[PDB]
């Protein structure tokens, strides 16, 4: 029964690493983007196997081979495992999250928000002490102790029936690239720590995502990656 | 038996959302019945229903909930605009409101006329939508081709009219953070069929209100969290 | 009563193949329907039994999928080569691919071939396997020994080929890190049985296409991670 | 409703006999049958049962599994030892090593014998066995007082012999830290009876061999760790 589909997509595999959130901060903003923003990178991620490249969708995926340069660099991902494991033209499934630090003795909280939304910019001001809006809102807000572990399960939720493991056609009638699909995601992820931005430090945090797929089906078989003879 | 302490995989955690109730704090209370009040509320769909008033921005900080037909003539529609809920338009009708608060809606969207002016005029109208294209038309010529209808001025005073709903999906993005086919569905417009008639010594300058809500097959999805801009 | 708590042996623990669920977090969702949408698939097994086309490196960096008879004459074989998935004959083949995931195989392997020649043209071919022994075997004479069959060209234009299963044991390593008795199980060769017929005036050298597929036994076994090398 | 949380007293400990299960980790898998295979073995009973040779070290590092019958003569027996399985002469048997991985043990001992010599031979022999007291008995009058058996050489040439279990309790200690009466059990001794016969021309010093095994009510207990020493 090792074949089945379902029996082989219900595992967890690591997704990608990112930072912890100490501030309100502005989000990403569509490409092109000219220098001088503010927007900061390392902090959201989608929850996508397609490539992406500064927590937004993209088609062509990259990488960092040369280190040396000048400019601001992005992050990119790929679930390399589900890529190579089978074909099929179209999916559907609930995605399900689970997250695990990588500092010594941490704690914190994540929240998430679906697609079509956007991040909650602007902070209060209590007694003195300034704290982003992202701490309150309509949508789920985790909480666990010291050393860390997340776990639960997110619905489908994107407008689209299924989603397209390679599609060709176009989203808008002008400037659309073609090939590029609009919502094959679950959403978006952050984390942060419930301290007031007055109290910021230096040192930087980083923080792992694994994800696992449930109940999983497809359509329509496709051809596999080539591999060379070198 | 003692114990067989099976460790739960991620226990000692806070979750927003847990359906599930907690302990009973002070428990063994009465209060007083309520009865009494009528109008009881279920959902916001009741609410929905109910028609209200739009608005445009003068002509040239004073939006306006009217439009005056007016005595010129010109073959591009008096008065349109795109049917998408994050429009100005909608931005204090209490569907937008409802519908800014969701993540996606689904059904059709009713519309509604009212007419305001002389007792010894008459004319016509015609009623138009069209779904996206290239630009919005503004011809006549070119808006006939689409769907549309006919209102007479006259016959009756509110010729109601409705959106159907049409989409390549199963619902729409409320919100249109890039323009994209799920979010925008064209325009809807109004062109006046005829020169109306102008009695002896009655005023001048009619006036139409326009009214929206929401269809009987509207629904919303997908809570989220309102934006607080509102308090400055 | 109170909780009879029977601490657990070893809770507080991230597992990677928990097989129970977890705390559902926005539920109460709908979604659309997707019977629409035909060729569903069930198991790898289907798309493993569609055949398709393997390679060779070009005789003196091309791989061709194809063979072409030669003129020439040798008792050796024409094209042959160890059944173990490992090789890079099957680097690329569906069935190779699929098995590259997994620990071991088991059940029969099916092999189809086809013939692209002139008209007028006739010949015999000749199939053999051979088990594995202290060489691959070189000779029509010592092949001739070895489980074989017959293939007219003319009869039909493709003699459908199985290998059987043999094996000292109830599966097969998928890989080979080391060469063992489990994991290679001989060769396979095709023969030339007699010259083939030049006709008048028709063009040179026929053209022969292997084709690859998993039996209706086939089956695999102990899941693993892939090499993510063909990123690179 | 909530958990109703009842701490255990003593979670969250490793213990090395937890008797209950643990998770599953890679479940869903198939075996290769095994029922081709003959001789399945239930309880360490199977192999005590069947005999084994003892020894003895040579007489003034060589041990020897085999005695010879003397030409000499003395009331002394020709050979004994204590019913102790600490001694060396148990020290390879089965049921010695066996028992070697026990805290106690219970039922009967068994013991064989066997003749190796000429052809026109005949004689007799005494089998005693002496419960512990002041010290081992030395003359064959002495432990004719003992219980006692004939073995006639000639009429067969294996009289089995099987020490009773006797003690003051319901089990004995395998291993003899210090001298104890639960752990010694008195000694065993043969006797020649009277001299034998020398035929002409036939070759003299016959052999004797003695084995051992587990009598049917054998039972142990409380199993332990074992000795590593053998290693070395």
């Amino acid at each position: 029964n090792h074949t089945n589909v379902k029996f082989l997509f219900d595992r967890s595999r690591l997704l990608n690493v990112i930072k912890v959130l100490e501030k309100d901060a502005v989000f990403p903003r569509p490409f092109p983007t000219q220098e001088g923003a503010q927007q900061d990178d390392g902090y959201f991620c989608l929850l996508t196997p397609r490539p992406t490249v500064a927590s937004r969708p993209a088609t062509r995926f990259g990488l960092y081979a040369n280190p040396s340069g000048s400019g601001v660099l992005a992050n990119t991902s790929l679930d390399f495992n589900f890529y190579s494991l089978a074909c099929f033209t179209y999916f559907r499934s609930d995605l399900e999250v689970t997250v695990v630090s990588l500092e010594p003795d941490l704690e914190f909280a994540v929240g998430w928000f679906p697609s079509g939304s956007e991040y909650q910019a602007s902070s209060f001001v209590y007694d003195q002490l300034h704290v982003p809006f992202h701490f309150t809102g309509r949508t789920p807000r985790a909480f666990a102790s010291k050393g860390g572990k997340v776990s639960f399960v997110l619905p489908w939720n994107s407008v689209s029936s299924v989603l397209p493991v390679r599609w060709g056609g176009a989203s808008k009638l002008s400037s659309a690239t073609r090939g590029l699909p609009a919502h094959a995601d679950w959403g978006t992820i952050y984390a942060f720590v419930p301290r007031p931005n007055e109290k910021k430090s230096t040192a930087v945090k980083h923080v792992a995502v694994y994800i696992r797929y449930k109940n999983a089906r497809a359509w329509c078989p496709s051809m596999l990656p080539f591999r060379s003879y070198k | 038996g003692p114990i067989p302490t099976a460790p739960r995989e991620n226990s000692l955690m806070f979750l927003s959302t847990l359906p599930d109730d907690t302990v009973p704090a002070y428990g063994n209370v009465r209060t007083p019945p309520v009865n009494y009040l009528p109008g009881e509320i279920t959902d916001l769909l009741q609410l929905a229903r109910i028609p209200t008033l739009m608005a445009f921005e003068r002509v040239p900080d004073t939006y306006v909930p009217y439009v005056a037909v007016p005595t010129q003539f010109d073959d591009r529609p008096l008065i349109s605009f795109p049917i998408t809920l994050s429009d100005p338009v909608y931005q204090n009708t209490l569907v937008g409101a409802i519908s800014s608060n969701f993540a996606n809606y689904r059904g059709c969207i009713q519309i509604t006329l009212t007419f305001c002016g002389p007792m010894m005029a008459r004319g016509k109208f015609l009623l138009s939508y069209s779904p996206p294209n290239g630009t919005q038309p503004q011809t006549l010529s070119e808006a006939m081709q689409c769907t549309y209808s006919i209102w007479d001025i006259g016959l009756n005073s509110s010729w109601t009219f409705v959106v159907p709903y049409i989409s390549p999906s199963d619902y729409r993005e409320t919100r249109a953070i890039t323009n994209s086919v799920y979010s925008a569905d064209g325009w809807f417009s109004l062109h006046k069929l005829t020169k109306i008639t102008l009695p002896p010594d009655c005023p001048q300058s009619p006036c139409i209100l326009f009214f929206a809500s929401a269809g009987e097959d509207y629904t919303l999805r997908l809570p989220v969290d309102c934006n607080p801009s509102y308090v400055f």
